[PDB]
């Protein structure tokens, strides 16, 4: 009941201590059939070239660590193929799977919530003034929430308690979210179909999903235990379709 | 003449009204406020196992 | 022409109406309908899912996460109370800015059961059992655990299963409540004490912490649609 | 021909009579980290009877919650004035100026209908020494411009021709002047919240001003006139209907700072109270 | 009694598989000299999915594409005047004054349709030392004269009886009067070009205004009253229905000069580019 | 008389309504309808013809029918490019005045695929073949044969069969682009290059001229009418 | 009472409309905008001799 | 057309009328003026044992 | 549209007239019916119940 095994591709996530899995709004990903379709040309299908888990870099959770997010598509735009047709292509439509990993001993005790927010829209910390591409995002580099208010130029106001978007944090519970519960489980699992007002769209202008983790109840532990603890994200697109080939494009 | 017989809306513890549509466009039709339907499983139990309620949820 | 005679309410404008209305677009084509996840169809959809609480929303804490931690601890600690707040779930601080409360807070009336979920955050290794009481209004708040045990109540025990699901019931003389509730509408109170205590073994923190979400069942139902007090400008532009 | 149209009311569940229970069914016992809400009731907790509940929840729907008329703009304009811009008003439309309507469509990402408009247009003779005449009523005239139409320059300019622009001529006394308006935008839904840039190197304008693009709105006094001088008002009132939405959000915390973005101050979570077991004493003599 | 009628709307053609191929076939090579223009699909040249299409040629129809409300005439007259022939207006009927709807016209030889007229009148005080007055509300005739028909003089003219000819007699404050007008020419259609003389010996008058001959429109005042001037202006606006166009024509390029002639300025085929290669860079950091 | 009561709307001029009307000439008895040849039923259908598009629009020919010809020579010009330019039917100075963008200038959306044809006006005695690529947007302009190599492309082989035609499909996020195009619903470009070169023999011309021709494609749709900007006066009688 | 019912503009993925006529004329009647229908052979084919398109032009 | 037809109030010693519903919500309908019930044994009469009005009251 | 012609009364406001009128409040759901004892139907079943004269009415 607490065993899982997720394959796909060449790769393959086991795990012993898992809760369940979320299903975003009961809908699974799939590739777009011909009575939405509005592009013309034949679609590239890769299949299992692009369709794998990738790993991103660890971060560590300290006792005072407000949390983390990161930006989706973006943070795979460098993995391999996917990546690789990411840059030829000027449309692009996918799924995913999240997985993200923590584990610590019967002695350790904390709380994360792990949340994923179609369209996550974020304001300056300058209010009469705008953000650069450099402040939302750093590829598969994580940027940081604060625990008080933010000054400088072009950066996001990221104070964890309105989230960057203006909102009471404890109410991200509307979106698909799951807990990681030091105590009862070890990792989080997220399906996410394809979420958009159009049937593709450009991998590079448009960020569709943000991951967010927040620490809730902060780690805490005793005497002589293990004190570094890191968090591990994994993410594997599905369904991916491409239309559109030209030259590579450059940032 | 194309006319439209519904029942109004009345409490519990004559009854219908009649429609006529005028203009050739359907966005020019009056509001749609007697249609209720709920799907809340979509926000509430998005989960891949079903959770019976009385068994316990982990184990 | 036909013989008519006009009513009172002719030439008028209702802002709640329903009419027909010429078309400025005559044989406009839309684009077609396209089949996106998640689409909602009645806001009681959104206050039955759960949403955290700030239960300790005291001062030089509004602007951290402390906020939402209620905090429990090892030793002789029966005699001191846990929590306590009323059930006014659209007018105390405690609940008007969750989800439930920010719907409720659109309307007048309101009608039904609500839900409150308490979970465990402490080490694997950490035992203990809590009471957890309501009481109906009438009478002063319980000022200990033999007072409290009077009235509907449940004995959770932390164990694998980390949440425990206290159900508030409606039980009201009125069919609804104002979402401004005054002494006639009045609904009672929740507190929680210690039922035996907190154990743990050496090496262990001895403080831990609970959580609380809040939600609807599903024979909640509000009405009498009003404009909500929680935003404001002072000129356009805003 | 007549045809009868059946109305299904969809009312709460009712509650089902209850017993005392010793077995090992723990319908109270949950785990909030699967992301699950327990779907339990009274009658798993306690012991009840039975209720046949005949409430509806018919204003909660989403027609019912947003088929309301809301203000989203008000401007000014005079029939005699040295400027020649203070003469008529304009605007670019959207629904983001006046703060109720905005936070109420914000609560979902994606939504879509059509629109019910209307006008309320009212006029006023200037603070002057001089006062008294006998002016015929005015009127007025609304044009509404697609994007790449040809802008007015003045309140005599070709440009009020209005050709292939609808347009609305209306005189002071009448009921207020209305029409509808379909869905109009080039993608499946109307956005509120776009994470994204104009530029495909991801610069440029971000987030909500690169999607909207829908024209903007032009009224005149027609008259001409105005030996003395004279102040009107024009106010918009919009009404969706045939109404669909998507990806609910949590609800605005934070007050507006300005029309083009989410830009925001921190605020704090609620306010405070003397403890956490406080609760005040309402049973005295 | 009843009757059901069926709409058939009509939407465009889908996109059907298609994969690759090494054969004889040569869709892509054509020949224009014959006139003939190419039927080919992107199916025929690449590799393409099977799409459903749903749009709609709706929009783009003649009768919707024609049948909108346009300004053709505008024409001032006053109450009190010493002139007498300042103090009502007159003209001649066509639609070759506003540029708009004579382009949108002149895309096709000949046109037939049935019309839809309304006008829209406006008054004002005229401009003085003294001011200030109390007048009853101005009411206006409007009537339309056939060709052979008398013509009026003056205000006071005994061919105001109308006893034959249609009028118009309306009220300020009310809303904008209207008629329908029938097809009424001598043809089969009307013609927008001719290429021809009035003359049988190949002189004379040259072009459009052979064939027109569609009366006049006399507009006054019926009061006969101000002791203080007044002004007023009238707009007519045409709406075709019920259309049918025949040969259709390149669109004009040159502006218009007059009413009367096709004559123009010779015009540039377009704008110029830097280089017949030159295409700008909109991808950089 | 029958009760009544008059809504928001009540007598005003819309100028795109569809309301009856009463007829000023009763009973007119019109004249019979003949059947001329040539009868248009949809503006689409002019869309379909063919016409010349102006490519080599620079400074001193916009008054001359060289603007039309796109010239070409004999020689190794390999790395000189032939002809690029955007597609932007109804905004771009090379497509705005010919049948398809006169007719788009009408409107605020447009849809489907385009047709481009290519007619070679040599000597029967030149032989030669021809590159021509199209690039959907994202990336800059191709600036040698081997980049535009990798986009959607034909090689034209001059023959008996004078005319080649480059199809560009509708690849877009879109379901419509606006005429006034921007940044957002940007569509790409087009470039021509020289695949192996002209070649003649003695006593003929060494330089020729090509010409194109644009028609829109069976799938193509537009919507949303307004003014055009391209016709205007100062006053009356004009 | 001579009443007509047609289907009213909607889009794709109590939509019907009634109509009276009360003028003795019909250049008194409403526009006619529910009628598409097209024949483009007439501008872009128009050649004596069938061309077949996957056929070369000439020869 | 969801017509009702219903006799008019005349005396003692051509008389029907027509009503159509216009609005959505039966609160918008008109007044029930043509409903004569009553029940006065309510009021008058309200005895456990039934007096018979013949018979001596007591005993 | 169809030509109509108005009668004296219009725009008037009569007191005991009975028409229709737009609800300010659309779909609004009311609390259901409860049994209470002792309806009235008529007031004339009021005028049935017995009542006490006071015949003595002088003066003091
Ligand atoms: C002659 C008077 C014509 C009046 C013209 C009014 C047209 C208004 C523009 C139509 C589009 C409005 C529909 C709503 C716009 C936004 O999508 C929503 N506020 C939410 O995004
Ligand atoms: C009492 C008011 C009567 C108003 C009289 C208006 C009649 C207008 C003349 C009828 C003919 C107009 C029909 C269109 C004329 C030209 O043929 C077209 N503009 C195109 O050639």
């Amino acid at each position: 009941d607490r065993v899982r095994s997720i394959t796909l591709g060449n790769s393959t996530i086991t795990t012993q201590e898992s809760a369940n899995v979320v299903v975003a709004y009961g809908r699974w990903p799939e590739y777009l059939k011909d009575n939405e379709a509005t592009a013309e040309d034949q679609p590239t299908q890769p299949d299992v070239a692009t369709c794998r888990f990738y790993t991103l870099e660890s971060v560590t959770w300290e006792r005072d660590s407000p949390g983390w997010w990161w930006k989706f598509p973006d943070a795979l735009k460098d993995m391999g193929l996917f990546g690789q047709n990411m840059y030829y292509h000027y449309l692009g439509r996918a799924g995913y799977t999240i997985h993200v990993q923590c584990n610590a001993s019967k002695f350790h005790q904390g709380c994360l919530m792990v949340v994923c927010v179609p369209e996550a829209e974020m304001g300056c910390s300058q209010v009469d003034g705008t953000v650069n591409e450099h402040s939302l995002s750093e590829g598969e580099t994580a940027k940081k929430f604060a625990s008080t208010s933010t000054n400088g130029t072009n950066t996001v106001q990221s104070i964890v308690t309105n989230a960057g978007m203006g909102v009471g944090v404890g109410n991200l519970t509307i979106f698909p979210h799951q807990w990681i519960n030091l105590r009862t489980n070890n990792c989080a699992t997220i399906v996410m179909p394809y979420i958009n007002n159009v049937p593709m769209d450009n991998m590079f202008r448009h960020h569709n999903f943000t991951l967010m983790i927040i620490p809730f109840v902060p780690l805490d532990y005793s005497s002589d235990s293990s004190t570094y603890v890191p968090i591990t994200v994994t993410v594997a697109p599905m369904c991916a379709e491409y239309n559109g080939l030209r030259l590579a494009t450059s940032l | 003449m194309g006319a439209q017989v519904s029942t109004q809306k009345t409490g519990a513890h004559i009854i219908h009204y009649t429609n006529i549509n005028y203009y050739k466009d359907a966005a020019s039709n009056s509001a749609n406020r007697q249609d209720f339907s709920q799907d809340p499983g979509k926000f509430t139990e998005p989960v891949k196992d079903i959770m019976v309620k009385s068994l316990p949820a982990l184990n | 022409g036909l013989p008519v005679m006009n009513t009172p309410g002719s030439n008028q404008f209702l802002t709640s109406d329903d009419f027909q209305s010429p078309s400025a677009m005559p044989q406009f084509d839309v684009t077609p309908e396209l089949n996106i996840p998640g689409e909602v169809q009645n806001l009681m959809e959104i206050a039955e899912v759960d949403s955290v609480v700030p239960v300790n929303n005291v001062e030089g804490k509004l602007d951290t996460m402390e906020i939402y931690r209620i905090p429990v601890q090892s030793g002789n600690h029966q005699s001191s109370q846990v929590f306590g707040f009323q059930v006014q779930p659209g007018l105390d601080n405690v609940f008007k800015h969750t989800l439930l409360g920010e719907i409720l807070n659109y309307y007048a009336h309101w009608s039904g059961s609500i839900k409150l979920t308490f979970v465990f955050c402490g080490s694997a290794m950490a035992t203990g059992k809590f009471l957890l009481a309501y009481a109906p209004p009438g009478a002063n708040a319980p000022k200990s655990r033999k007072d409290a045990m009077l009235g509907t109540h449940i004995i959770w025990d932390v164990g694998l299963q980390s949440s425990c699901v206290l159900c508030i019931p409606w039980i009201s003389q009125t069919h609804y409540r104002l979402v401004q509730q005054d002494e006639y509408t009045s609904a009672g109170n929740v507190t929680c004490w210690y039922q035996t205590g907190i154990v743990v073994p050496a090496g262990t923190p001895t403080s831990c912490s609970i959580m609380c979400f809040v939600s609807a069942c599903n024979d909640f139902s509000v009405r009498l649609l009003k404009d909500t007090p929680f935003i404001e400008q002072s000129a356009l532009l805003q | 021909v007549v045809e009868a149209v059946e109305n299904a009311v969809a009312r709460v569940a009712d509650t089902i009579s209850s017993g005392p229970s010793n077995s090992q069914a723990v319908p109270a016992l949950t785990a909030v980290e699967t992301g699950h809400t327990s779907q339990v009731t009274p009658s798993d907790t306690i012991q009840t009877r039975h209720v046949r509940n005949y409430h509806s929840r018919s204003e909660s729907s989403i027609e019912n919650f947003l088929c309301r008329s809301a203000c989203v703009y008000m401007g000014e304009y005079h029939t005699t004035n040295t400027d020649t811009s203070k003469l008529f008003a304009s605007w670019t439309i959207n629904a983001r100026r006046m703060v109720q309507m905005r936070r109420k469509l914000e609560l979902f990402t994606y939504v879509r209908f059509d629109m019910e408009v209307t006008f309320v247009i009212t006029s006023k003779q200037d603070q002057g020494t001089q006062l008294g005449q006998d002016m015929p009523p005015l009127t007025h005239q609304i044009m509404y411009i697609p994007p790449g139409g040809p802008i007015p320059k003045s309140v005599t300019d070709y440009t009020w021709q209005t050709s292939t622009n609808p347009s609305i001529f209306w005189t002071e006394g009448n009921a207020p002047p209305r029409m509808s308006i379909p869905f109009i935008s080039i993608g499946n839904a109307y956005s509120n919240f776009y994470d994204g840039w104009s530029h495909f190197s991801q610069n440029g304008v971000y987030g909500y001003n690169t999607l909207n693009h829908m024209g903007q709105i032009y009224v005149r006094h027609v008259n001409g006139s105005s030996p003395l001088p004279m102040t009107s008002t024009v106010r918009m009132y919009f009404k969706p209907k045939h109404v669909k939405v998507w990806v609910p959000r949590p609800p605005r915390l934070c007050q507006y700072k300005n029309a083009s973005t989410v830009n925001f101050t921190p605020t704090n979570i609620t306010e405070k109270r003397q403890s956490i077991n406080y609760i005040p004493e309402t049973v005295k003599p």
